[PDB]
């Protein structure tokens, strides 16, 4: 993940502005709700079974802002997202044994919350620009099971 | 599958499109384009630049096609039939390729519709897009 | 879709491998855990090693399961009810790991038919794997 | 791809042992047959309307022993498939625009061909090893997306 200065221009005017107390917990409830495999890996969370179950969950809320935290790691770290995810990698593959399809599929919902909550300001190169980290938080993740 | 409940979240959400559908279309092409430079590949006729009238004309084509599989949404392999074959048979479209489609489309979706994008028409929205899907890969299966 | 032939392919197929596709279908259990250890997950109350009983009767539950989609090869969807909503809506099983459950069948298949795993039988077998697996993750969709 | 001592004697005895004039055509018939819409990009090679056809394609044949000449470059360079890569990479994303989703398609379909020439030969083990050689092949490749 290279990013052009127009590209890293993009991507940081508008993380700068992103709720970071609650599009993290958006981006995971949507995950759970919208490919419910996952849940399985948050069944201790309570109780899932419904969208708003889901949203309302103050574990959910909790845990998507730490993963919106390692993303503005990544944001800040693109030149070495390898280095910056080593325990994380280590964490998803070695020890929770999640899929890295599922670190493409969170990465694509945070870009439809980013869409939501931004609307027109989320044009097609600012969402250009953001399939970029996107694919390479996914990939410094999965650096583990490569 | 697809619930009645699924039914009703994708034919209200493209109920609030309404006159838009091509216009969205057209957006979500440029979307995949940009952020997939490997679908171009499938393009090579196309100018792919932001005004294009060929990207304007085909997101039409697009919104029409989903639209019809809408209206239809009970028989939508019939609906679909000779789109299937386009896809699957004549351009050998890369089954990837409308993940790829169908991701962009839900962006653009939450891009318009602030209101109507909660969690539960999302899930829907990817239901119905990924049944599209099915339903024009499947004559490779 | 599945055309005539493949049909046809498929039941040649199946018909070959007759009283060892429950020893086939532990192999493919077996081929599946070691090569893509992240299926295990799933299995967590089994013992995974080699003689395991536990495997091998899966492998008798896997094999019965597909030679009853082979023998209801028009009507899948119904075959199959009861399995998708085990696997989609009990278990929640990762549709990807029904990409490499097939792909360790095939394999199987071509460790133990040699003349019959031809091109041709090996595209049928694909698609006819590929609509079990579409049925059993239907209900997702 | 890393690769234990028995592993790399698991996948090194089979290599060996390969028809390396036939597997590659082998393999590579197999894609154009089973997957299809990879035919789009090899139109050139003339008739490929049936799998006899594709089977009895010399240029078929012709470019599948290519293939597998880069395959045992790999073997031989487990520790730098990057390194070693590079300009295939190179080719693939940037001039030609594979989807990297292809080369898990054709790794997979090499393991069948390996698992049909070898029979029980080819036990699960073996095949495992294989899977691993096979991935860090496809993320060579995918590098220059990366
Ligand atoms: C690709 C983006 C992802 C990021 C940035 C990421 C980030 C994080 C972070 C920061 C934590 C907190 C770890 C800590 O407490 O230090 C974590 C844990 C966890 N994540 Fe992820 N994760 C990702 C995707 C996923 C996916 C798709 C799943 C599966 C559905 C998953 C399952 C979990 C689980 C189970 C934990 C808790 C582990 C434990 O407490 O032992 N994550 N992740
Ligand atoms: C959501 C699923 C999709 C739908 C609704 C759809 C619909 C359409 C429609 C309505 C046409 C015109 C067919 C005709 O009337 O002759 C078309 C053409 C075409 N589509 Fe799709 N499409 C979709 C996905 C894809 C994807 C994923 C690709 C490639 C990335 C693709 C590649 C093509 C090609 C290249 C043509 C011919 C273009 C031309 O020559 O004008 N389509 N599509
Ligand atoms: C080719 C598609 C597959 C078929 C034919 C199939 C068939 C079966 C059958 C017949 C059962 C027993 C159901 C019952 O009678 O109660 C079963 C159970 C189960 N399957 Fe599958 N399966 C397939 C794919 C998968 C995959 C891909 C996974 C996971 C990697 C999976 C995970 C499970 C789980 C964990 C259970 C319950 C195990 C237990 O508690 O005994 N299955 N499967
Ligand atoms: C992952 C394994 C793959 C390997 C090891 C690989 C290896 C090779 C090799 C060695 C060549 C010959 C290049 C030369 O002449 O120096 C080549 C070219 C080519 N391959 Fe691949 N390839 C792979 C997968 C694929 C896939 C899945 C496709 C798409 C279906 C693809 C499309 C082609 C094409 C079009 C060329 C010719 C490029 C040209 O002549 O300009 N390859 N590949």
């Amino acid at each position: 993940v290279h990013l052009t200065p127009e590209e890293k221009s993009a991507v940081t005017a508008l993380w700068g502005k992103v709720n970071v107390d609650e599009v993290g917990g958006e981006a995971l409830g949507r995950l759970l709700v919208v490919y419910p495999w996952t849940q399985r890996f948050f069944e201790s969370f309570g109780d899932l079974s419904t969208p708003d179950a889901v949203m309302g969950n103050p574990k959910v809320k909790a845990h998507g802002k730490k993963v919106l935290g390692a993303f503005s790691d990544g944001l800040a770290h693109l030149d070495n997202l390898k280095g910056t995810f080593a325990t994380l990698s280590e964490l998803h593959c070695d020890k929770l044994h999640v899929d890295p399809e599922n670190f493409r599929l969170l990465g694509n919902v945070l870009v439809c919350v980013l869409a939501h909550h931004f609307g027109k300001e989320f044009t097609p190169p600012v969402q250009a620009a953001y399939q970029k980290v996107v694919a390479g938080v996914a990939n410094a993740l999965a650096h583990k099971y490569h | 599958v697809l619930s009645p409940a699924d039914k009703t979240n994708v034919k209200a959400a493209w109920g609030k499109v309404g006159a838009h559908a091509g216009e969205y279309g057209a957006e979500a092409l440029e979307r995949m384009f940009l952020s997939f430079p490997t679908t171009k590949t499938y393009f090579p006729h196309f100018d792919l630049s932001h005004g294009s009238a060929q990207v304007k004309g085909h997101g039409k084509k697009v919104a029409d096609a989903l639209t019809n599989a809408v209206a239809h949404v009970d028989d939508m392999p019939n609906a679909l039939s000779a789109l299937s074959d386009l896809h699957a048979h004549k351009l050998r479209v890369d089954p990837v390729n409308f993940k790829l489609l169908s991701h962009c489309l839900l962006v653009t979706l939450a891009a318009h519709l602030p209101a109507e994008f909660t969690p539960a028409v999302h899930a829907s929205l990817d239901k119905f897009l990924a049944s599209v899907s099915t339903v024009l890969t499947s004559k490779y299966r």
